[PDB]
């Protein structure tokens, strides 16, 4: 059996990993696709945990459209989308 | 904020020899995977540079007599053998969260560039001033640009950095509401203005660049401008 | 680090169990709601691993609106669009 | 096909007494946290009745003394203190993947829903029967219609099911193409009809319901239709 929150503390770990090493390295170019694609699909830009690396990635092209406006990433969280996804929100 | 401690505040080692900086942070500036903790190296006159980035890589052309160590929050650089060129002062930085802050300094004694920057300033009190910092367009749109000023003897303080593409800004709290950063792409120059001039306004004025990822890292600096507040 | 495969791997079983215990529980109503947030989000219906109980989640309209039909379901497996979640794709 | 076996064929006990029946599976009909092996009690004339739920879980209405166990491929059903009225056969039958599938069958020997079903009928070889089963005491138009085959003597087999919402239906490979099954949301009335008839046919067909949910459990079942294929 496996635990709701456990899974979600992987996964966003997993996502946080992701968002560093798009800025942090332009080698990892998949990276940047794992990143684009949460970002796509859950429908969100960043993290508040790493708001600084995410206005980088928000300029680089990453997140999906709409904003592109710094202010409006603190309610742009992906750890809300993913914590919403195993609620079921 | 988080705030960096350096020590020893100076030091004097002899063409040997061991150079042991330490830099402690307020809290972690690590992740699972980085941290987030370089070091900037300073001499007279000239603006800083980076020598190690992320604790331990050191950056092209920094000699592997330079080493980074540390992770959470106590963070060691080491120079071995030290040699003539390493008479300077060394600050630690974090970029782990805004505001980017530095370390207080440590002084070590022995016993081609981008970003154009605008000429020395004399100014009243009260006034305002528009400092710039030029780029090659091609470069510029894409940019990062960061600010930080420096007060005659004192340390480094980061005041902000702006997207050049959008004019998009971030301000450290304590210049929000007295720096402006303004960035014209069709004159590829980033501005800062200052407002209610004071004393202590008087520095040296740094522009800063990223790389094109935007990695929190200052590459490229200018000469600074000498903006001097008097009557 | 974390693992690519473990992680992927993880989010399958939680899907798994989330499908099942929607149908075979009749009011496991955060089983059911993790369901249509998964099918939702990652556009998908039900798994490949589990076809009997997908029939059932699909027509009690769980899985995504205008793709109703038992011969789709071979298509529309959720375990595929986990696996390109966290591969970027 | 995964087919179940069971053990023994027949059985008789005294009033006391433990009763204990064998099921086994060419594959695993289990999952990490279910299986998908149920028990059916049938009694001459009647139609089956679901007793144990997913290996061990037993159904409201069924007595303590009724017991069952296992995992994987051998699941176990017990019933102690055995009673007069347990005499029965019982069948084994998992919903893990189509085609669902009964096993061999065990007779014991000891020492507001409703189906309603069209009555007999008797008809030639290569003609065609329509069988109906008019529904009544839950939503109709919602849930899953299963259809099971029961030639004399034989045990039951599966032939397919249909959810009545939009008649989309789920056959038996092997009764696919013979047997189709369509659902009428206004009469409330499920159907099924067989072609090319044969003495192969010939056999009683139940009509039996799934939960709200479409839980693959067969809850209440018709009292059948008897098809007799002669010249």
């Amino acid at each position: 059996f496996v635990n709701k929150d456990q899974i979600a503390k992987d996964v966003k770990q997993f996502y946080d990993q992701a968002l560093q090493q798009a800025v942090v390295d332009d080698d990892a170019n998949n990276a940047k696709a794992v990143v684009k694609t949460f970002h796509e699909t859950l429908d969100c830009c960043g993290s508040s945990t790493l708001t600084a690396l995410t206005t980088s990635v928000l300029k680089n092209n990453l997140c999906p459209s709409g904003s592109n406006i710094i202010s409006n990433l603190f309610k742009e969280d992906c750890h809300q989308k993913i914590d919403d996804l195993f609620s079921g929100k | 904020d988080i705030v960096l401690t350096q020590s020893p505040a100076s030091l004097s080692v002899s063409l040997g020899q061991r150079a042991t900086i330490s830099c402690r942070a307020s809290k972690s500036v690590s992740t699972s995977i980085y941290s987030y903790m370089h070091w900037y190296q300073q001499k007279p006159g000239q603006p800083p540079k980076l020598l190690i980035k992320y604790a331990s890589y050191l950056e092209s052309g920094v000699p592997a007599r330079f080493s980074g160590s540390g992770s959470g929050t106590d963070f060691t650089l080491n120079i071995h053998p030290v040699e003539e060129e390493d008479a300077a002062t060394y600050y630690c930085e974090h970029s782990r969260e805004f505001p980017f802050t530095f370390g207080t300094g440590t002084k070590l004694e022995i016993k081609q560039v981008q970003l154009q920057q605008s000429g020395p300033e004399l100014v009243k009190p009260g006034a305002s001033v528009k400092i710039s910092c030029k780029a090659s367009g091609y470069t510029f749109s894409s940019s990062w640009m960061n600010w930080v000023k420096q007060r005659p003897g004192k340390g480094l303080e980061w005041i902000g950095r702006i997207y050049s593409g959008d004019g998009d800004a971030i301000y450290n709290g304590k210049f929000k509401g007295k720096a402006t950063l303004t960035a014209d792409k069709s004159s590829s120059t980033a501005y800062m203005q200052l407002s209610s001039l004071t004393s202590e306004d008087s520095a040296v004025y740094f522009c800063a660049r990223e790389g094109k990822t935007g990695d929190l890292l200052l590459r490229s600096w200018g000469q600074g401008s000498a903006l001097t507040v008097s009557s």
